[PDB]
């Protein structure tokens, strides 16, 4: 039933600052070891930073100029202070706990938060359908979507008939255009004979812009 | 300040293969050496503690060695859930000022007989049409290898930058990939033209799935 | 069943820590260990695992060397234990030490 959940996180102009937090549910959070490991996109997993029981902090290198590590026992939760942020510093943060009485390793994973550090502007999401029932069949079987185009900043989740329809699901990594904007599509595959007997609606959600559609997917001649 | 040197960067195998990670340490870090496992869109979780302690709720085919600086980490009987990213973390000491490493990640992708995909061509929509712009959106469901060439063709033109690609990761039941392509005209350019396709190439194969507008 | 070492004691040089003990047998090797000084209250009851000096698993003198840098600021025990090749001793007499120095 332990857990951690970070928030903060979002998008973050060049040179600004930010503060992460990550609320650990269960367990007293200041007799462990408690670490930052990002993960920029795409890339690997980098050890940030660590807090010890005394309240002691250490770094990597790179990372003790301008990241803080911090906690406050009063409200069982962890802080990363980020200041004079770098694009470099683009990458899902993750809180995680380290267990020093055995393992000498990391046990417990947050969700992860992603901050993104860019100086374009927050847009919301165009949703278009794809529509099955043209040349979209091919032996009985049928394929249909959603194409969430020119939004800013990641991430944006989709999902279908609010999570009831998950199996033959695709939803692709979202791909960044020459726009400076990002895009992606969702599909799914389906009977042909489900066309008129079952209602598919894609639900997109993009909290970076506070918006959220749904979209009702017909088939058009 | 140490480093961990994580071999291979990448392997593909087949299920039922025995692979190997290995990951060598800057200097001595005694046993202090876990291995992780990263789903796609997941948080890693722990495989093995001191270099050979499995951890709880972990299936038998993964485990760990270490010989001095040099760790090991091995699926006996790979299976097609384990398609994954792998890190090794070494902790020198108590972990202090560059005392925690991650290794750089080996991503394991699993081999299975090659599949054709299934293509469906789907024209702009109306209301994306009003808006000013046209996507044509190419999709290519459950197929392996991974590798796979697209391109588009309006009215027997070979189209260049303006179109992008993007990938699935690994169906963990069944092994395959999906890949979308997108081709992105202005309203004018899209009504210029009337054949529009997209083209697939692997190995000795090539599909051509098109459509004309209006017909 | 070997005897355990004695007299164990702590020394800084340079960025170095000092681990020096006394054993009468020859021929021997040693092993030293670490460990969180709040490990034997807090979880107690033996629900720890003791932790090896990096490069001190097994030395052929009465001495090791560390870098200071293995600890962090904090309270941590060590302890010595020798072997023959076959039987192992009993572990030295726990040391406390503060990493801090004030």
């Amino acid at each position: 039933e332990v857990q951690l959940v970070e928030s903060g996180g979002g998008l973050v102009q060049p040179g600004g600052s930010l503060r992460l937090s990550c609320a650990a549910s269960g367990f007293s959070l200041s007799s462990y070891y408690m670490t930052w490991v990002r993960q920029a996109p795409g890339k690997g997993l980098e050890w940030v930073s660590v807090i010890n029981v005394y309240g002691g902090t250490y770094y990597a290198s790179w990372a003790k100029g301008r990241f803080t590590i911090s906690r406050d026992n009063s409200k069982n939760t962890l802080y990363l202070q980020m200041n004079s942020l770098r694009a470099e510093d683009t990458a899902v943060y993750y809180c995680a706990r380290e267990d020093v009485a055995v393992y000498m390793a990391i046990d417990l994973w947050g969700q992860g938060t992603l901050v993104t550090v860019s100086s374009a502007s927050t847009k919301g999401p165009s949703v278009f359908p794809l529509a099955p029932s043209s040349k979209s069949t091919s032996g009985g079987t049928a394929a249909l979507g959603c194409l969430v185009k020119d939004y800013f900043p990641e991430p944006v989740t989709v999902s279908w008939n609010s999570g009831a329809l998950t199996s033959g699901v695709h939803t692709f990594p979202a791909v960044l255009q020459s726009s400076g904007l990002y895009s992606l599509s969702s599909v799914v595959t389906v009977p042909s004979s489900s066309l008129g007997t079952q209602t598919y609606i894609c639900n997109v959600n993009h909290k970076p812009s506070n918006t959220k559609v749904d979209k009702k997917v017909e088939p058009k001649s | 300040a140490i480093q961990m040197t994580q071999s291979p960067s990448s392997l593909s195998a087949s299920v039922g293969d025995r692979v190997t990670i290995t990951c060598q340490a800057s200097q001595s870090i005694s046993n202090q050496l876990s291995w992780y496992q990263q789903k796609p869109g997941k948080a890693p979780k722990l495989l093995i503690y001191d270099a050979s302690s499995l951890a709880s709720g972990v299936p038998s085919r993964f485990s760990g060695s270490r010989s001095g600086t040099k760790f090991t980490l091995t699926i006996s009987s790979l299976q097609p859930e384990d398609f994954a990213t792998y890190y090794c973390l070494g902790i020198y000491g108590d972990g202090a000022d560059d005392g925690i490493a991650f290794g750089g990640g080996t991503k394991v992708e699993i081999k299975r007989t090659v599949a054709a995909p299934s293509v469906f061509i789907f024209p702009p929509s109306d209301e994306q049409l009003k808006s000013g712009t046209a996507s044509v959106v190419c999709l290519l469901n459950n197929f392996y290898p991974r590798e796979a060439k697209v391109q588009w063709k309006v009215d027997n033109a070979l189209q260049s930058g303006n179109s992008q690609e993007s990938v699935t990761e690994q169906d963990s039941k069944d092994s395959t990939y999906s890949l979308s392509s997108t081709l992105t005209l202005s309203k004018a350019d899209y009504e210029k033209h009337k054949v529009y396709a997209c083209e697939v190439t692997q190995g000795t194969t090539s599909v051509t799935k098109s459509f004309n507008r209006g017909e | 069943e070997l005897p355990p070492p004695e007299n164990i004691e702590v020394s800084v040089q340079n960025q170095n820590y000092v681990l020096k003990w006394d054993y009468t047998y020859a021929n021997m090797t040693f092993q030293v260990q670490w460990l969180h000084a709040f490990l034997k209250r807090n979880p107690g009851n033996h629900l720890y695992k003791w932790k090896q000096i990096p490069d001190c698993e097994n030395v052929k003198t009465t001495q090791c060397v560390f870098p200071q840098n293995v600890f962090q600021k904090g309270i941590y025990l060590l302890r010595v234990q020798a072997s023959d090749g076959n039987n192992t001793s009993f572990w030295s007499e726990e040391i406390k030490f503060d990493t801090e120095i004030q």
